[PDB]
Formats: C-alpha cells, sequence, structure tokens
C-alpha cells in the first residue's frame, strides 16, 4: 500500500490555515498517522488513528479522513512549524510513509547582506585556495550568486549551502564557495561573486584584489 | 518512556554491524519494536519489527537476507544486526514502537544513530579563519570524513548571530563546511573570537582565533 502526499513543499505565513493531503492506495480503514520531523531529530507522532491529537501536541493539529483520502490541518500555522511531515499508513505490514512536505514559514522579502573572504595564508600553504561568499539574512530562499575571476565568470569550481530556516526571523543564509589550487589562484587577481536576489534592485558584487 | 539507541558508526561496504535499542518506563514484552531508517535528504523507510514476546520478525524487502532483528526481554532492549552492509545503507537509524499495540502508532522514537557504509578512512578536518576587514567573519571547516562535526564560538558564549553551515561533500569524498557570525564592526581587534571545532570520529578538537 502507497501513501501518495501533496504537496511536496509549501510556503504559509504565521496565523495562515495549512491542508496537506495524503491518499492511499487502497483502503487503509483509519489506521493512519501523520508525524512532524524538525531538522536534526527524531520524527515526532502528531495524529493517530487518522483523527485522534497525540498528547502534548498544540491543538491547531487536527487530522480528519474521507475514504482513502487523509488530511493534516494547522489551523493558524506558527514559526516553530517549520519541518517535513509525513503521512503513514499501518493497514497492512509493511507500513509505509508518504514522502513528505517540506513548511516554510512565509515572510516578506529581505535583501541578503553579501561578503567575500579571501583565502588564509595559512591554507595557502598547504597548497589549496578557497574563496567564501556570503549571504546573510535573506528572503526568499531563491538567489543566484556567481563567481568572476579577472571579470570571467565561473563553472564548476563552487559548491553552495544553505541554512534551514531562521527561529526568529524566518530568514536564510548561503555560502557559496569557490575552491582552486595555488597555482590557479596566484595567477588572477579579482575575486568577485555576484549576487542576484528579489530584494536588490539590482545584481550587488562584492571582490578583492588579491594580495591587496 | 525512553528509547536509547547505540552502536551505528563508521563501517567499510561489506561488513558488519549492531545497533541497540534499550527501553527505560515499559516493557518491551509488551509492544512491537520497530527499525526505521533516513538516508542523506531522503524521507523515511520502515526496516524490520519485532514482537519480543515470541520473537516473530518482519523485514523489507531491501535488507531480507543480510539483517537480523532480535530482541532479549530481559534485558528490555532491541537489536539489529546488519550484515554485508552497502553504500545504499547509509542512513540515520531509528528505533520505535507500536504504541498501544498499533492504535497509537510509533508514539516513541529513539534519537537515531548515524550509519556510514564507505572504504574511506577516518580524517579530521583543517580549520582556517575567514577573516574579517556591521562585520562578518567565521571558519572554513575543511577536508573531514565522516560526518559529523560541531562548531561554536567562544566556547558557547557567542551564539546570536551564529550560522553554521550543512557540511557538502567536496569532489574529492572529504566534506567542507563554514560557520560565520556577523558582530560589530567596532569590536574587531579588541574583541576576540574563536571556532571550537569538534570532530568525534577522529578524536580532533581544534579551537581557532579569527583575527583580522
Amino acid at each position: 500500500i502507497q501513501m501518495t502526499q501533496s504537496p511536496s513543499s509549501l510556503s504559509a505565513s504565521v496565523g495562515d490555515r495549512v491542508t496537506i493531503t495524503c491518499r492511499a492506495s487502497q483502503d487503509v480503514n483509519t489506521a493512519v498517522a501523520w508525524y512532524q520531523q524538525k531538522p536534526g531529530k527524531a520524527p515526532k507522532l502528531l495524529i493517530y488513528s487518522a483523527s485522534f491529537l497525540y498528547s502534548g501536541v498544540p491543538s491547531r493539529f487536527s487530522g480528519s479522513r474521507s475514504g482513502t483520502d487523509f488530511t493534516l490541518t494547522i489551523s493558524s500555522l506558527q514559526p516553530e512549524d517549520f519541518a517535513t511531515y509525513y503521512c503513514q499508513q499501518h493497514y497492512t505490514t509493511p507500513p509505509t510513509f508518504g514522502q513528505g512536505t517540506k513548511v516554510e514559514i512565509k515572510r516578506t522579502v529581505a535583501a541578503p547582506s553579501v561578503f567575500i573572504f579571501p583565502p588564509s595564508d595559512e591554507q595557502l600553504k598547504s597548497g589549496t585556495a578557497s574563496v567564501v561568499c556570503l549571504l546573510n539574512n535573506f528572503y526568499p530562499r531563491e538567489a543566484k550568486v556567481q563567481w568572476k575571476v579577472d571579470n570571467a565568470l565561473q563553472s564548476g569550481a563552487s559548491q553552495e549551502s544553505v541554512t534551514e530556516q531562521d527561529s526568529k526571523d524566518s530568514t536564510y543564509s548561503l555560502s557559496s564557495t569557490l575552491t582552486l589550487s595555488k597555482a590557479a589562484y596566484e595567477k588572477h587577481a579579482v575575486y568577485a561573486c555576484e549576487v542576484t536576489h528579489q530584494g536588490l534592485s539590482s545584481p550587488v558584487t562584492k571582490s578583492f584584489n588579491r594580495g591587496e | 518512556v525512553q528509547l536509547v539507541e547505540s552502536g551505528g558508526g563508521l563501517v567499510q561496504p561489506g561488513g558488519s554491524l549492531r545497533l541497540s535499542c534499550a527501553a527505560s518506563g515499559f516493557n518491551i514484552k509488551d509492544t512491537y519494536i520497530h527499525w526505521v531508517r533516513q538516508a542523506p535528504g531522503k524521507g523515511l523507510e520502515w526496516v524490520a519489527r519485532i514482537y519480543p514476546t515470541n520473537g516473530y520478525t518482519r523485514y523489507a524487502d531491501s535488507v531480507k537476507g543480510r539483517f537480523t532483528i532480535s530482541a532479549d526481554t530481559s534485558k528490555n532492549t532491541a537489536y539489529l544486526q546488519m550484515n554485508s552492509l552497502r553504500a545504499e545503507d547509509t542512513a540515520v537509524y531509528y528505533c520505535s514502537r507500536w504504541g498501544g499495540d498499533g492504535f497509537y502508532a510509533m508514539d516513541y522514537w529513539g534519537q537515531g544513530t548515524l550509519v556510514t557504509v564507505s572504504s574511506a578512512s577516518t580524517k579530521g578536518p583543517s580549520v582556517f579563519p575567514l577573516a574579517p576587514s556591521t562585520a562578518a567573519l567565521g571558519c572554513l571547516v575543511k577536508d573531514y570524513f565522516p560526518e559529523p562535526v560541531t562548531v561554536s564560538w567562544n566556547s558557547g558564549a557567542l551564539t546570536s548571530g551564529v550560522h553554521t553551515f550543512p557540511a557538502v561533500l567536496q569532489s574529492s569524498g572529504l566534506y567542507s563546511l563554514s560557520s560565520v557570525v556577523t558582530v560589530p564592526s567596532s569590536s574587531l581587534g579588541t574583541q576576540t573570537y574563536i571556532c571550537n571545532v569538534n570532530h568525534k570520529p577522529s578524536n580532533t578538537k581544534v579551537d581557532k582565533k579569527v583575527e583580522p
């Protein structure tokens, strides 16, 4: 028995009413549970037997059933409900989970603060050079970070990482790391990261001249 | 009620590894005990279950034959013996129970334990400063294996404004991350900033002062 969960992700604001649905591939009676999982932690039971609020779960969570369709409702979305939610059937063995629903908090647009870091002298000693561009406290999550070495656009020498949504201000932060050999790093002069984001009227560039 | 796991870590491909799930505050004789796993960045997958009173077991097809779930009622502990381990088995492993003979679904979960199946050796990180010049500063935590590392600032006295990014796997097979923080510009050169990097799998401890 499969569990088709929708949507895969959603964005809603604090206080919004949120609906997550899950369709069982066949009858599963009411043998259905809903779980919440926060980054870095074990899943946590919210609803059991389709509609029963689990002890200690806030009353804004509820579940209901209509045939093969099951629905989790959060009446008033809170900042602390940033998580992935999972539906699960245990009508037959093996029990199966839905594929999850990423819930993020909607907030106003916030432009990133941008910083660029040259490679440390210690790292250059070992023969590698990492250049790090930081985008701090922005929303939405989507952003475009391009590396330019001597005003030439780079391809496939950088990796990105994004933090989870911040608990207070609901923003994201992002790092982009350009990795080069020491020899290649010493052959160029200007290192720049160029940032395009909804919160910026025009792209922001931070740069440095190697050695200066 | 508590479920406390132990036994994970880094294991060679084709190797063996045994996890334990110790229960407190209830009798495992009364319930089913489950193992559930979560590969990095993926959802939840059921692994196996046991009814300890009679030792009856069920397994997922992907682990049938290779894994053995077992239990010792006099130790109130269940076990997962993993054999012929594959890279596909790398995951956080959770243990759980059918609360209320299933009616309550999986109401209690262990904290999870990370199992990494890889032939790569352990390696501690090099920690390089992300020097400043509101300011941002940080530490590049480069080239370690396996996960995880933890980062703190000034031994936990600096917490607000910190972003420790999720590790990314580099093309070399080693992990890398940065941790950054925003501080007052007026504090540089007199206030002292040290990142505390801990990599328990390699028994590596590094405190790195970041100066402008």
